[PDB]
């Protein structure tokens, strides 16, 4: 029928206009996204660089655990939430499997949209309002504020983010949280100095806003890219459609011109 | 938008310098107007002359205010008046027709008056063989040759309509005039990419033409690629490969621009045409990479490369 | 007109596909444009109409979605639209077989599947009893035995 | 030998950079940071930072709460969440906001909102101090 053609033409074509404007909008984002995450990288991993050169190997015995998912409010990214998801997931079935409590947070509305129903019973807090704005430290000291008058002192954590690898391929890295009683344990943390259970634990307060702040940087970016690439394929196979019907269209239209001719040439015929 | 008229005229001009060709111009189903406009520049670009007997090209009008009849036998006319020259001076005739489809749509319109039988979309049922009997009088006999230059209209932009898809069927090459590519400021603006033609091939062009041609087309495309993710606004240089043939690039579709002879009265800027193996050689050296240290500006409205280096010489 | 006028005069229509076809699925039957007037629980039992009737569910489910499926990808549906669209998927390929009179453009050797393997294959791709097992392991096939076994050969050898 | 890294989390004035001493005033103590240091790690507490560079001269920072950290390798890591400059920063804006914070001091009365104005005090005080 031409006028069905007619209108799911027009859907499509309305369609692909959007989808090009949201990849425009979301490659202009990103280019300051990863602007600004460089020296936030080179920061963020600054902070890390003491639990390397430590090796802090982490409990082995305790028994919670908290489980922190980076991602946003808005899907239609790609397979970053799903990613997330399912590593965090997966992770949480082999932790409680093995005997070991773990609650999780997480930062974004659509992991904990995607995981509420799958997890609810293990769950601390979630956050929104993220994603839309380029992530700052504020960010960071909040969630971490909220994370400690949380009263929940975890034995160990593990926060769960897309590391940006570049402009088509994110990567589910899995950092690692200590706490302060393992941390002061660690026999490693002998050989500095000046150190007690009241400056480790600011220390350690303040690396967790940092790695947290570090990695909402890592998944704005490693988010606007696939966006971007995703909005790029919409585009495409939307332009692909169009093409398709419109050949199907100048096809009907031309069948409906010859209904119409044999008619009335069959019509003068019977005079 | 796109100059065709001038693009028209030029061919004109070099079929007759060139070669010893006269040229015809059918008027099928022309405005009035319209023509009036191409008498007139025809006039004042020095391709007809009304004082002299050098005017080059013979001029055949059938207006839209005529019947269909007339409408249907002027191409037929102009076909007539350019084979005379093939066929008894062995000539090398050039045949315009302003449009092709208002041929096959008197033709439409006379077989109706006819009383017969309409065939798909309405067209005659003799669609094929009223093209047919036409186009094959525009030959390469052992006399001489006609080549035609047929201004294609496709009604509702489909290719598949009867009328162009039985044209189609006759058609040898293509050129296509992009506003797109007038916007950038390309004379003549036809698109390096849309335009085809089937003795593309290097059996008959040989492999060399074939090879330089190949590379051109190669190197537009990846060009237009290259600027589609320069669009990133992150224009950088990842790659060296990458800019480099950005500015080959831009150096060749800048060279694919020209000054016509018709176009020396508003412009003065001299028509430089240039034979085949000059244009194959040019484009040979930018494609090996030896024009880098000449600017961009200098092929701009040149004729073979010579032109092209003393202009980059005189930029100073 | 020639076609629309025979339909009324069968009792049991198979409507062959060109775009079945050329996905490579054979016979080509259009599983949603096939119908039957002994396709009824009182003839045909309640276990194989609710087999019928749930694979054409399913089917449908996935053409409907197909759209923004390909809009979009798949990387935006829904988890139980994923679930919907993998089982479809099987099912498709489930539903294609070896023909005896084919094997001169298959290279296998024609099946013939009895109706309990039928109903009982149907039913497990149903229920979720093959989630795991690749796609292709179900593309011409016989009964369910051959997909899992052709699914443990593609595990093992690749 | 000295690998230092001051970094606020949107900007980075050094990483790996080879400078001869740093001075820090972390909440124990204002000390230097030269090469091989006994391994350290502290918070700091708001005021100036003067790293001597290898050349000599002194580049000075004014840091807000951030964290050091020198290890056994020469690495010394400071993460300041507020880097800045000496032009940067006023006197007459600090001066009004140390008293108006201390008039509010006297003035605000329960135990954690009390210990929040004196953080602010504090932190004004060592800025009004690294003015002038």
């Amino acid at each position: 029928t031409l006028k069905d053609i007619t209108r799911r033409l027009k859907s499509i074509k309305n369609i692909q206009k959007i989808t090009k404007s949201m990849k425009m909008v979301a490659a202009a984002k990103y280019a300051r996204a990863e602007r600004e995450l460089k020296p936030a990288r080179i920061y963020g991993l600054g902070s890390l660089a003491l639990y390397e050169k430590a090796d802090i190997k982490g409990p082995e015995d305790k028994k919670k655990h908290l489980l922190i998912g980076v991602s946003s409010d808005r899907g239609l990214c790609g397979a970053i939430h799903s990613s997330i998801a399912k590593q965090m997931k997966s992770e949480v079935a082999t932790l409680t499997a093995a005997g070991k409590e773990v609650m999780l947070v997480g930062i974004g509305d659509k992991i904990r949209g995607i995981l509420y129903r799958t997890h609810s019973d293990q769950f601390l807090v979630a956050f929104k309002e993220v994603g839309r704005k380029p992530p700052t430290f504020g960010d960071a000291s909040v969630i971490a504020l909220e994370l400690l008058n949380s009263g929940y002192e975890f034995d160990e954590g593990s926060i769960i983010f897309n590391k940006f690898r570049s402009v088509i391929s994110y990567k589910t890295e899995e950092k690692p949280i200590f706490s302060l009683n393992t941390v002061a344990s660690a026999d490693s943390m002998s050989i500095y100095d000046d150190i007690d259970a009241d400056v480790l634990q600011n220390y350690q307060e303040y690396n967790l806003a940092n790695i947290i702040y570090y990695s909402l940087k890592e998944s704005t970016t490693s988010e606007q890219s696939a966006r971007m690439t995703a909005m790029d394929n919409a585009s495409k196979n939307a332009s692909e459609m169009i093409d398709k019907l419109t050949l199907t269209f100048n096809r009907t239209r031309q069948a409906v011109i010859t209904k119409e001719l044999i008619e009335i040439i069959s019509g003068a015929a019977a005079l | 938008g796109v100059g065709k008229t001038v693009l028209i005229m030029e061919l004109i001009n070099n079929v007759a310098k060139a070669h010893g060709g006269y040229s015809v111009f059918a008027g099928v189903g022309e405005r009035t107007r319209e023509g009036n406009d191409l008498y007139h520049e025809m006039i004042e670009s020095g391709v007809i002359n009304l004082k002299d007997a050098t005017s080059k090209v013979a001029l055949v009008y059938g207006q839209m205010n005529e019947p269909p009849g007339a409408r249907a036998r002027v191409a037929l006319t102009g076909l007539t008046v350019a084979e005379y020259f093939r066929d008894q001076e062995g000539q090398d005739v050039l045949l315009f027709i302003d449009n092709i489809f208002r041929f096959t749509q008197a033709g439409s319109e006379v077989s109706a008056l006819l009383g017969r039988i309409p065939s798909a979309v309405g067209y005659q049922p003799t669609l094929a063989t009223d093209m047919g009997t036409m186009q094959e009088r525009i030959t390469t006999t052992k006399k001489g040759s006609i080549t035609s230059v047929q201004a294609i209209y496709v009604p509702a932009d489909d290719l598949t309509d009867p009328a162009p898809a039985t044209t189609f069927a006759h058609l040898d090459a293509t050129t296509v005039l992009s506003r797109a590519i007038a916007e950038l400021g390309i004379y003549p603006a036809v698109d390096p990419l849309d335009s085809t033609s089937r003795i593309m091939d290097p059996n008959i062009v040989g492999s060399e033409h074939y090879d330089v041609a190949r590379g051109v087309q190669k190197i537009l495309q990846d060009y237009k690629s290259l600027q589609d993710i320069i669009a990133i606004l992150g224009m950088d240089e990842l790659s060296e490969e990458d800019k480099l043939t950005v500015s080959r690039a831009r150096k060749i579709q800048r060279f694919l621009s020209q000054p016509f002879q018709v176009a020396e009265v508003f412009t003065g800027h001299m028509g430089k045409l240039v034979p085949l193996k000059e244009t194959i050689k040019g484009f040979q050296q930018i494609l090996a990479g030896e024009y880098d240290h000449l600017p961009e500006q200098a092929f701009y409205m040149v004729g073979p490369i010579e032109e092209a280096v003393a202009k980059a010489d005189k930029l100073a | 007109p020639a076609p629309a006028t025979t339909f009324a005069h069968l009792d049991a229509t198979t409507v062959l596909s060109r775009a079945i076809a050329e996905l490579g699925i054979y016979p080509a039957v259009d599983p949603l444009d096939s119908t039957s007037r002994i396709m009824d629980p009182n003839i045909v039992g309640s276990e194989h109409y609710d087999v019928a009737r749930g694979v054409q569910k399913i089917l449908q489910d996935y053409k409907s979605l197909q759209d923004i499926i390909a809009i979009l990808g798949m990387d935006e549906l829904s988890e139980e639209d994923k679930l919907t669209v993998s089982r479809a998927r099987k099912i498709q390929r489930f539903l294609s077989q070896p023909f005896q009179v084919a094997e001169v453009f298959t290279g296998h050797m024609g099946k013939l599947v009895p109706l309990k393997e039928t109903i009982k294959g149907f039913q497990q791709i149903l229920a979720g009893e093959y989630d795991h097992l690749p796609e292709q392991a179900f593309y011409m096939v016989g009964p369910i035995e051959e997909a899992v076994a052709k699914a443990d050969k593609l595990a093992e050898e690749h | 030998q000295m690998s230092f890294t001051f970094a606020s989390p949107t900007q980075v004035f050094f990483n790996g950079a080879n400078v001869r001493q740093v001075d820090v005033p972390t909440l124990t103590g204002a000390f230097g940071i030269l090469a091989a240091h006994v391994p350290t790690l502290q918070v700091l507490r708001p005021g100036l930072v003067v790293v001597h560079a290898e050349d000599g001269t002194t580049s000075k920072y004014f840091v807000s709460s951030g964290s050091i950290a020198v290890n056994a390798d020469s690495s010394v890591q400071l993460l300041a969440e507020e880097a800045v400059t000496l032009d940067m920063l006023d006197l007459g804006a600090a001066k009004a906001n140390l008293e108006k914070a201390q008039a509010e001091l006297v003035g605000t009365a329960d135990e954690a909102t009390r210990a929040e104005i004196q953080i602010r005090i504090e932190a004004n005080e060592a800025l009004v101090k690294a003015l002038e």
